[PDB]
């Protein structure tokens, strides 16, 4: 899922 | 709605998945567009520095100096032939007709055609001018 | 608050009651808004009490005891309160000392099909509630995709690694409860492409921000413009970003022709001005030879002869002016032109070291997702968004097994034991499972109720490696193939040294083509050890898995010796590849929402079947196969914590069916 994105912002 | 600095309408959508290489098609006949233009470019400038090199020079050679005469209100016999001639070449062009006798305002000039209209016939002269 | 802070961490409205609050408290949520109000106290007061204490089981007495009035003046109103929240699992779930020791006559047979997070989290829910309970597991261990490696002080997840937040986590509560090391990850982490040259920092911005504009992007494509079908198919995110990325491309060759454009137009009134100046100075140098010729005629002369010099004096000042004037406007669109030709619009949309670093940012995203984004929804990939997590993420140093084996303590638990069939009729259901080590040694389970946390993965395996008789219905099945399982794989680098930052937990690495953007793209640094861990994710992870660990591990070490030079990166001690999709107790790593499914198909995931009557003309039976497992859970799929609350769910739907509620 989305939250697993690295420096999501 | 859509973020700044992207530009998505619903035509542009559909003109890109009309087909499976619309796409494709659109972004190429943009680019010829372009190629086409810039080469139109080419062609004019090219043309413009033709017209660049002939006006070469200016027209300084071809100037005239500029007359510093002080207008005066007495008619001399000279200045009422230059009118009357003045009149048969230019219509009632009144700043021409002054330029022309060189001491003598668009005012003084204007009078000229009603105190002189009976003894210089210039209706006659105005029909004359309108003719050619 | 205190109160208001307990809702929020059991994911709870404060101030509101929940639609399984309504069915199980009609009377309440239908009446007085008072009445309403002294429920969300009672709630949110034993939610803080059991947050505050989670290391022990919280009685109902002792909830009355630490409750005020009037809250504590209706004793079976917070006798409800308090049983509706240790059925449902919001109090007393995970590992915590019991005050009451559990009765030794125990109601109700389950069997649980896999000892994954989400198996074990309902098997002692189940135990706590007083029913017999057996975990059928196929591998030698427990925790399935909790996977961690472990030779001497090395120690690397191959599985879940990332508490995604405690704000509102349940995985919160069971590190109170069992001892995890929780580190914060440092957001910073530098990209370097090919060669191994860091992105310099002005670049890096650019492309992120054009990656975050991208995806607004296609959410707006989705949303706004409703592009969600596309040629009688579902649209994906990848055709989204496709379609987004051309019109973007469209767009820059579009601004250069209106730029070049305006260019020739101007070109074109300079070049009509320069013929009207050129033909005005030949009319010029005509009329000055005439004026000359004129004046040359030596007074005295007649009036006409006067006249004649005085007329083209005249004339020729007058074409003179027009010239000047001429000039002055020629003059100001050669300011005109040459300002164009300074200020142009971009030359390309994208670089092509800007669409290599774009890539990794779309490998970030097959990382997350699991899966190519040529597979993603539009639509729904992103459709649990809005229950993510606050607080900063965490990794387990420890090693994130030490959960389910802590969970695991107390469980009857058949490991090496691969469930074959599963039998379910209206009196109750047979398991057919085997030994892994000889598949000759039958086992037989008979159960009132069959709990199946097999991974989506494995119920979409064809030919099916677990059959059911009789069959899942067809809304259970085209729910299963709709669904996406992704895949997502681990490289673990084990040094005698640290040769990177130890304070850059992840750092990049850009891919040449967009073909191998996910190939060892993101780095990890998170363990005590000098551990890095490689990530492959997209296209990459499935191609990946046939190719050799030595390759892959050679492919590595290429990678980190471009970033720290030959010298600096040494040969490895101990390495490890994951290959989760070959693996056939998961045929993958986890759930993604695909281009034609939605959060709907969680749900018919979650739901229970029922069996048919045995004689006809019989009463609708009860269910009897209940299904459990991150890809059952809408609001938190492909997460451990997913996995623990699909699990407390199913221990509550099944007590509620064979012990009452
Ligand atoms: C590489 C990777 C990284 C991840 N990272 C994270 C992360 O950072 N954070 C996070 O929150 N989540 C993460 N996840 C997801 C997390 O691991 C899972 O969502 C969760 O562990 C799933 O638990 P489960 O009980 O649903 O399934 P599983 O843990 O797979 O449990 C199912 C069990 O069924 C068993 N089984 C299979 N077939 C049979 C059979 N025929 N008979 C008997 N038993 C059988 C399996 O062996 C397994 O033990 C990651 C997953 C992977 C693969």
């Amino acid at each position: 899922p989305r939250s697993f994105l690295v420096r999501k912002r | 709605k859509p973020p700044k600095g992207m530009f998505l309408s619903q035509e542009d959508v559909e003109a890109v998945s009309a087909n499976a290489t619309a796409a494709t098609t659109v972004l190429r006949q943009l680019d010829m567009e372009l190629v086409s233009v810039k080469r139109q470019i080419q062609n004019i400038k090219q043309t413009n520095s033709a017209l660049k090199e002939k006006l070469d020079g200016g027209i300084e050679p071809y100037r005239l100096p500029e007359v510093i005469q002080k207008c005066n209100a007495r008619w001399t016999t000279e200045e009422q032939l230059l009118a009357v001639q003045a009149i048969r070449k230019y219509g009632r062009d009144f700043q021409a007709i002054s330029d022309v006798i060189g001491n003598k305002s668009v005012v003084q000039v204007k009078n000229f055609f009603v105190n002189y209209r009976r003894r210089f016939n210039i209706d006659e002269v105005l029909q004359e001018w309108e003719a050619e | 608050s205190g109160v208001e802070g307990a809702a929020f961490q059991s994911r709870l409205p404060h101030d509101r009651m929940t639609s399984q609050e309504a069915a199980c408290f009609p009377d309440i949520i239908s009446g007085p808004q008072q009445t309403q109000k002294v429920f969300l106290f009672i709630r949110n007061r034993t939610l803080q009490l059991w947050l505050d204490n989670p290391k022990i089981q919280l009685t109902f007495e002792a909830t009355l005891q630490q409750l005020e009035a009037p809250y504590n003046s209706d004793t079976v109103l917070v006798h409800r309160v308090h049983s509706y929240l240790e059925r449902h699992g919001l109090i007393n779930f995970g590992i915590y000392k019991r005050i009451k020791p559990l009765p030794t006559k125990k109601t109700g047979k389950v069997i649980i099909i896999g000892s994954g997070v989400s198996g074990l989290a309902a098997a002692r829910q189940l135990q706590s509630f007083g029913m017999d309970v057996t975990l059928l597991e196929a591998r030698d261990r427990v925790g399935g995709r909790v996977a961690t490696f472990r030779k001497g002080n090395y120690v690397a997840d191959l599985g879940a690694m990332v508490v995604t937040g405690l704000g509102g986590n349940p995985m919160a509560v069971v590190s109170k409860q069992v001892n995890m090391e929780l580190a914060k990850i440092k957001q910073k982490c530098p990209l370097y492409e090919a060669n191994g040259q860091a992105v310099p920092k002005e670049k890096d911005e650019m492309v992120e921000q054009e990656f975050n504009r991208l995806l607004e992007a296609t959410s707006y494509l989705s949303h706004q413009l409703d592009f969600n079908v596309l040629n009688n198919k579902p649209v994906s995110l990848g055709q989204a970003l496709e379609v987004v990325i051309q019109l973007q491309e469209k767009h820059v060759k579009d601004e250069q022709i209106e730029h070049w454009k305006k260019i020739v137009k101007t070109q074109e009134e300079l070049k009509e001005l320069l013929n009207k100046m050129v033909n005005l100075k030949e009319k010029i140098k005509e009329l000055h030879q005439q004026y000359k010729e004129a004046s040359e005629v030596k007074p005295p002369r007649d009036i006409t002869a006067e006249f004649l010099v005085k007329s083209k004096h005249r004339d020729l000042t007058a074409l003179c002016k027009e010239y000047d004037e001429l000039a002055e406007t020629q003059g100001k669109l050669e300011e005109k032109l040459q300002e164009l030709e300074a200020n142009p619009p971009s030359d390309v949309y994208l670089s092509s070291r800007d669409r290599q670093i774009l890539d990794w940012h779309f490998a970030n995203l097959e990382f997350a997702n699991a899966t190519p984004l040529s597979t993603l929804s539009l639509k729904h990939w992103d459709q649990d968004d809005d229950f993510e997590f606050t607080g900063s993420h965490l990794t387990v140093r420890n090693g994130y097994s030490c959960v389910p084996v802590a969970l695991a303590e107390g469980l009857d638990i058949k490991l090496n034991t691969a469930v074959r069939q599963v039998r379910y009729t209206a009196s109750g259901c047979e398991v057919i499972a085997v030994n892994t080590r000889s598949t000759s040694q039958t086992f037989i389970y008979k159960c009132d109720a069959v709990l199946c946390t097999l991974p989506l993965g494995v119920l979409k395996q064809q030919p099916p490696a677990v059959q059911f008789v009789p069959p899942l219905p067809e809304w259970k099945t085209s729910a299963v193939q709709r669904m996406g399982f992704g895949n997502l794989n681990k490289v673990v680098l084990c040094f005698d040294r640290v040769f990177w930052d130890p304070s850059v937990n992840l750092f990049g690495h850009v891919g040449s083509t967009t073909a191998s953007r996910g190939e060892l793209f993101l780095f990890w640094n998170l363990y005590k050890a000098p551990i890095l861990l490689a990530l492959v994710a997209g296209e990459a992870a499935g191609i990946m898995e046939n190719i050799s660990d030595d390759v892959i591990v050679g492919r590595c070490l290429a990678i980190l010796k471009g970033i720290f030079g030959s010298s600096a990166v040494p040969q490895p001690k101990e390495t490890v590849v994951s290959r989760w999709r070959a693996d056939p107790w998961a045929r993958g790593s986890y759930s993604y929402v695909a281009a034609g499914s939605s959060g709907n198909d969680y749900d018919l995931m979650a739901q229970p079947i029922t069996p048919g009557p045995s004689i006809p003309g019989a009463p609708q039976p009860i269910p009897r196969l209940f299904f459990a497992g991150e890809h059952t859970i809408r609001n938190y799929p492909a997460t451990v914590h997913g996995a623990l609350l699909s699990g407390l769910r199913e221990a509550g739907r099944i007590a509620d069916q064979f012990l009452g509620a």
